[PDB]
């Protein structure tokens, strides 16, 4: 139950 | 195999290739959360993102004693936000996908990588530009964006002049955050014969990028900040399966961002 | 997690449960025609046809001592299968919406289930009433040999007898008589309720006055309620299906496979 | 065994 | 003993083989409309419907190296579940030559169970090309859109040649293509006999011409043999039954159950 | 026991 952000946080 | 509907016709190698791919082509693609700062995953359950509208300047006084108002009212119809679905649809052959299985044939993914690249532009356009018929706002769409002229392009010193104008009307406006300037190929290349870039690049001090979705002479500067614009995401770039229309495997590329533009005086289209 | 593939049943085991719970109750509380009419059994999804009887040749019964005599068989005056209709309805829930039911562990939403199951009730009841034209059926309302009765005065103190007693006595004297059941449109079974008359017709009938949204205006039926007069074959019962992810949307559907036979037409009177 | 979801309500 | 009582089985294994035997090869060596029809698969005594499907028109189809071009599926037009007759003939047997071959250990004689089974070979073939309308059975000569063509051309050199010509042009126009089965009235196939035309008729049809009895004076029909044209729904085949006994003797009944379902109707032209 | 087809169908 990770949401596991993958592409964001590209800043 | 190809003779009957499949839970999943690729394999979990094969998954993590087209996951890997549909990443790295999103990541190459899109300039919009380069400048926007991006709030935290909240998965396919949440539907519906508070949305703010801050409209109006209050700094935080000095005084002694802490004894003056200085807060941020919450406004009336707090007016919740649905997250639109940005999606795109590939398709898979069962011959290849049986050439992979069998004889080693190394899957082909240059359509997934292709969907997710016109996915990720079509979600830069959203950024950008708000949807008529889903009413919703972008950056060169809000009301108040304090539009200012911008000519003399040619010259050297205009796109700078320019550029300062709108970091003055910024400044007047109440916002003095870190700047990050976002503008046509157009605009960006006469930027380029002059090595005003630089200048540039050290009067935003976030970024000076170059995106397609702009019109033919058009750009845009913000006050980047997560209370100055925001962009709620439910989910990332992830590719699904569509069951199988006819014998071809249908997969999809998906994601859900939604804009959040809580100050509308952030904003200063250069236009 | 889930939607990143195309599985067979895109519900839980308690999900499931609860959308059976919800057309189920739907259907007890709105099913009208069923409370007019016995049922042959649940045959099976397999049965598509069933024989249709028309008993409408009898002769009488012989009296002897040796048991010698001739009397015609009672039998199918003309052998005859009618394919049985299936009613359903179709909705869609939203993948976001299994999702957000699972994960926030709010309860998931049947609502269009229930409408799906309103609906196919309403058609249920109107196939049984008003039998279907483009495929050959015949209902309670449209029937050969009907024994149509006039009802006229039934604003006066005892108009609903002026019709419930002559079909009552028209029913009996084609030797169909016994526990009836009577069913009025919902004017009529308004309008009646003005001073009791009510409780006087549920004393001459034994099954009780029922009314249907599906009739008239000014329409009604009395019936005789044994199963060799009427039957309602039942090939599946109301339930629901998936039918496979469309666009990750999950489409489902409410069923009901069943078939009115009127076995004896001399049964039915409609108080036209 | 295959059952009856909606009984005979009569 | 056996004789001085009722029974319900007076023969043994043997005579039930011999009934058999004999029932299938009268019918191997006289029925006709078999041979030019394919027949669907047994179900059994139980089944007593089958879906009379109809597929008119034609939709090509595709060619296409990723396989997505949308041409129109195959489909019924319209379900109809007509129901299957019976077709029956009823023989005696006398309780005397049961015993003479149960005594003597000789062959049974069945010359009145050949006899029931040509009779029953007749029945169906009558069903087959012709239909009853009683029943509401469609034949080859009573199916809609028959494709009527002139045949007016007798007792000439060529005549007869042109005809079966005719026809097919026609099938090919409507769509078919298939090695074409001719079946002919006595009359008209001596006729042919005539020049021997019947040789280049043979040819042509590459699926045979035959000669039945059951057609009019003057009739003949161009059928195509391929399925999803012609099927013939068969509940069992010809078997022998006993239909108890009355005086002694043992009647038994030769009983096959079939049904002509012309799915294309296209796909047959009577030479009126 | 189990079902059959006594006569055959007559193609060929």
């Amino acid at each position: 139950p990770e949401k596991r952000l993958t592409v964001g946080s590209l800043r | 195999d190809f003779l009957g509907h499949a839970e999943n016709p690729l394999r979990e190698e094969e998954w993590a290739r087209l996951n890997e791919t549909v990443i790295q082509v999103a990541r190459r693609s899109l300039v919009g959360r380069r400048i926007l700062d991006i709030y935290g995953p909240l998965g396919a359950g949440v539907q519906t993102v508070p949305y703010d509208e801050f409209q109006g300047v209050s700094p935080g006084a000095v005084d002694i004693v802490g004894e003056q108002e200085t807060a941020m009212v919450f406004t009336d119809a707090r007016k919740f936000k649905t997250i639109p679905i940005i999606y795109k649809d590939f398709l898979l052959h069962w011959r290849d996908i049986e050439a992979a299985r069998t004889h080693n044939m190394p899957l082909d993914v240059s359509a997934a990588a292709g969907a997710a690249a016109l996915c990720a532009q079509q979600e830069d356009e959203l950024i950008f530009y708000g949807d008529a018929r889903l009413g919703y706002e972008g950056l060169m769409t809000a009301n108040g964006r304090l539009t200012v002229p911008l000519g003399d392009w040619t010259s050297p010193g205009g796109g700078f002049q320019a550029i300062v104008e709108a970091t003055r009307k910024l400044n007047e406006q109440g916002h003095f955050g870190p700047y990050a300037v976002v503008l046509s190929p157009r605009l960006y290349s006469q930027l380029h014969r002059g090595g005003e870039i630089e200048t540039i690049r050290q009067l935003a001090s976030d970024g000076v990028y170059q995106s397609n979705r702009l019109r033919g002479e058009s750009g845009v500067v913000v006050s980047t900040g997560r209370e100055n614009m925001d962009l709620a995401v439910s989910m990332d770039m992830v590719a699904a399966y569509l069951g199988a229309s006819r014998m071809n495997h249908p997969f999809r590329v998906l994601e859900a961002l939604l804009l959040r533009i809580k100050h509308p005086d952030a904003i200063c289209t250069l236009e």
